[PDB]
């Protein structure tokens, strides 16, 4: 029965064609995340320098 | 401090009708006795208040989960200047029922193409 | 302990048949009244129980002497994988023939080409878990909003419960407390399936002050649409739980905020209801 | 049929196991990815709690400043 | 036949494994989705709260 | 000649055979790395929505901080 | 227990701060020992009763026949009850040690094995009959 054979054989093709579109999506999903860590990073750098200053003009206008 | 709301939205350009999906909500305040209110949102078009539409009632939950739809049949000109109100009640069997929240969506800030699902916080309702 | 056994292997080539020869028995326990048992063997061919062949029924000895013959008509190359098996039964005129022994010969460790003959000890033969189903699933809970999320996943080697097919399999989650069936849910009906896959997520409002006395019971049943809805098997986790359940449950609390999958064995509703029926 | 039949079926079979083969990379390269990108998201956190503390004390401070 | 039909099973039981890797392939994919939006968003806000906190530091450090 | 065509079929056969069961055992290894898969992106999901709330906080603490700001200028 | 003959030795010793049973006064207890398997009670024991006593002392031996191959599937029901003439005799408490027993129990038990052909002595807290039994009841 080579009837099965071919419509597994499609199966596979299709799910294929899914996943490959899948790991497209994953990897930009890896650019995003880069990029979020890297603003993420400048972020908390900038919380940082901000408390410090915060500090400053809490001892001053207190 | 009532609670927040996660919903959805949607246009279907191919029925011309707007998508609107109540998902759930969660942390909203109680009101009744067991510790536990009996939430149910109402919602409508923010322009005209006309056929609003109610989900179904959930018991002694401060986490209720909707997972409801609702269509309006509104062409996508008159959408731009028509907003959307969701308003989450609480009932009692022996009383008017109280509202917990609400929440206005205008929908010229609302960008339809990829398919809308955030959660707002609930606000106080004005007297 | 029971005794040996002493038989005869070999294959003719030229009718393309197996010939095998039971000899005779020694030492054999005693089983019935006078000091001696009525030993009778049966043996047939290992890889299929079809047409097993018995010997004649000898009357009170310990050391029973058959000296018969049986051919197997089984092709060479089909003989390579199968086994052949002689238990020595104990005959009862008014009650069940209970096993004395047994013996396996795998046809891959027997070498034809000379006429085998030995003797070899008896052994018990065997009586496991009938069921040998089992049901995967994640379970994750964060204590600050007191949210249990259990996702079901995906069921294996399910019992079949449906005549000459598979089954159709759908799982109900009960959650207990103090032998109280509080919530009830269930998922979707997967039709005709030997591995059911769901991928089905739920969710249940449970405080941190109670967490330690919850019980989550996971059900995977048949469903038929005429008459009652029978059930494959059930497991268990949480308050008084045990083995692997208990693990997944402490692998749930030592890792918040965050969903671990596993595995699980059915057991039977019986044993199951009654640990839920404790405290 | 013949031996036509027979190596045409064992031709396609052995195609199918090949795409199935791909399949399976593919697979294992998914799990791959979304893992490295959960330790990523790891650090991301770390970072986000880590200025959500600063920012914190930052506003407190300006709080007990301006009164 | 037994050698053709152990293979039909093994054919079969392929088949349906096919299918579930099908089904979770499209649930991958569009959750995957719905996180890329979702990390769009998380971008926007983080964005958002940069410039604010830049603003913010440039300001309180004038007044010192 | 004949011998040898149908020692080839049988051939044949076997290989065909071996072959599902080794593809039996990819799409089983397949099927669990997908699993595996799902519960990572169940669990970056939770961590994403976590550092959406932490967002939404420094939003709000930074509109203060803002206010604050501008009450003392 | 001594693995070889298969024998059982439980020596009742005694109990201390057993619960008040009668009207204004003290209890009149007495051990019953029960050995039970797959939900069954077999065998059927009990000691001397001591009449008027906060802190009963018996010191009475008992014997059972338990094979090694059963060791692992059997349980050792001991509790204590109070004793009146006219109807039905009330419980005090029970304990329990061997299959499916947790705690100090099953210390004790583990104890009794590593340790043959010599008596372990040791003190056990009585549990409420319903429980226990509600263990008892299970595989
Ligand atoms: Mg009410
Ligand atoms: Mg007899
Ligand atoms: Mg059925
Ligand atoms: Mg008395």
């Amino acid at each position: 029965s080579n009837r099965r054979l071919q419509q597994t054989q499609a199966q596979v093709d299709e799910v294929v064609d899914i996943m490959r579109v899948n790991v497209d999506k994953v990897l930009e999903r890896d650019q995003k995340l880069s990029e979020l860590d890297d603003r993420a990073d400048a972020l908390q750098a900038g919380a940082s320098q901000f408390e410090t200053s915060a500090a400053k003009l809490k001892r001053k206008y207190w | 401090k009532l609670g927040k709301l996660q919903y959805s939205l949607d246009y279907d350009f191919q029925n011309n009708q707007l998508l609107v999906g109540i998902i759930q909500a969660a942390e909203l305040p109680a009101l009744d006795m067991g510790g536990t209110s009996d939430p149910y949102v109402k919602v409508f078009l923010l322009p005209d208040k006309k056929k609003k539409f109610e989900t179904k009632v959930h018991r002694k939950t401060l986490n209720p989960v909707f997972n409801e739809q609702f269509t309006f049949k509104v062409p996508y000109s008159e959408l731009g200047g028509k907003t959307l109100v969701m308003a989450v009640y609480d009932f009692d069997r022996f009383s008017k029922h109280d509202i917990i929240g609400e929440f206005k969506v205008p929908m010229n800030t609302v960008d339809f193409g990829h398919v809308t699902e955030e959660w707002r916080d609930l606000q106080s309702a004005e007297k | 302990k029971l005794g040996k056994l002493q038989y005869s292997l070999d294959y003719d080539f030229q009718n393309n048949q197996l010939l095998v020869g039971i000899i005779q028995a020694a030492e054999l326990p005693a089983l019935d009244m006078g000091g001696t048992s009525d030993p009778y063997v049966k043996v047939f061919l290992l890889p299929d129980k079809k047409k097993k062949f018995e010997t004649k029924v000898h009357r009170k000895t310990l050391n029973p002497v058959f000296n018969e013959q049986f051919t197997f008509k089984v092709p060479y190359s089909e003989l390579g994988g199968k086994t052949l098996v002689m238990a020595v039964y104990d005959f009862d005129r008014f009650s069940k023939h209970d096993i004395i022994g047994e013996f396996k010969v795998p046809m891959n460790t027997v070498d034809f080409g000379h006429v085998t003959e030995e003797w070899r000890d008896l052994q018990s033969a065997e009586k496991e878990q009938e069921k040998l189903g089992d049901i995967c699933f994640s379970l994750r809970y964060v204590p600050t909003a007191g949210k249990l999320t259990v996702v079901i996943l995906e069921a294996k080697n399910l019992k079949k419960m449906d005549v000459g097919g598979l089954s159709d399999p759908y799982v109900k989650i009960h959650l207990m407390q103090n032998g109280k069936r509080l919530k009830k849910k269930k998922t979707t009906i997967k039709k005709n399936t030997l591995n059911p896959y769901y991928n089905e997520s739920f969710s249940f409002e449970v405080p941190f002050e109670q967490i330690q006395k919850v019980q989550v019971v996971v059900t995977v049943l048949d469903y038929d649409k005429i008459g009652k809805n029978d059930a494959i098997g059930k497991v268990f986790v949480g308050y008084n739980s045990t083995g692997a359940e208990l693990r997944h449950w402490s692998d749930m609390l030592a890792n918040p905020r965050r969903p671990i999958a596993q595995w699980h064995t059915l057991q039977v509703e019986e044993e199951v209801d009654a640990m839920l029926a404790v405290k | 049929m013949a031996l036509s039949e027979i190596e045409t079926r064992h031709s396609e079979i052995i195609k199918l196991e090949n795409s199935i083969r791909e399949l399976h990379d593919m697979f294992m390269d998914m799990a791959m990815l979304v893992e490295s990108q959960g330790e990523m998201i790891d650090r991301i956190e770390y970072n986000v709690e880590h200025a959500v503390d600063y920012v914190e004390r930052a506003v407190s401070d300006t709080k007990k400043a301006v009164k | 036949m037994a050698r053709e039909n152990e293979m039909d099973e093994n054919l079969e039981q392929v088949s349906g494994i096919i299918g579930n890797l099908r089904h979770m392939a499209l649930d991958m994919g569009n959750e995957i989705d719905t996180q890329n939006r979702q990390i769009d968003r998380i971008m926007e806000k983080a964005d958002s709260n940069k410039t604010r906190i830049d603003e913010a530091n440039q300001r309180a450090t004038k007044m010192l | 000649e004949l011998e040898e065509m149908q020692r080839r079929a049988d051939q044949l056969a076997d290989e065909s055979l071996e072959s599902t069961r080794r593809m039996l055992q990819l799409v089983e290894e397949s099927k669990d790395a997908g699993i595996r898969t799902l519960v990572m992106l169940d669990e970056q999901g939770e961590q994403l929505d976590r550092v959406e709330e932490g967002m939404n906080h420094i939003n709000q603490d930074m509109k203060e901080a803002e206010k604050n700001l501008k009450d003392l200028g």
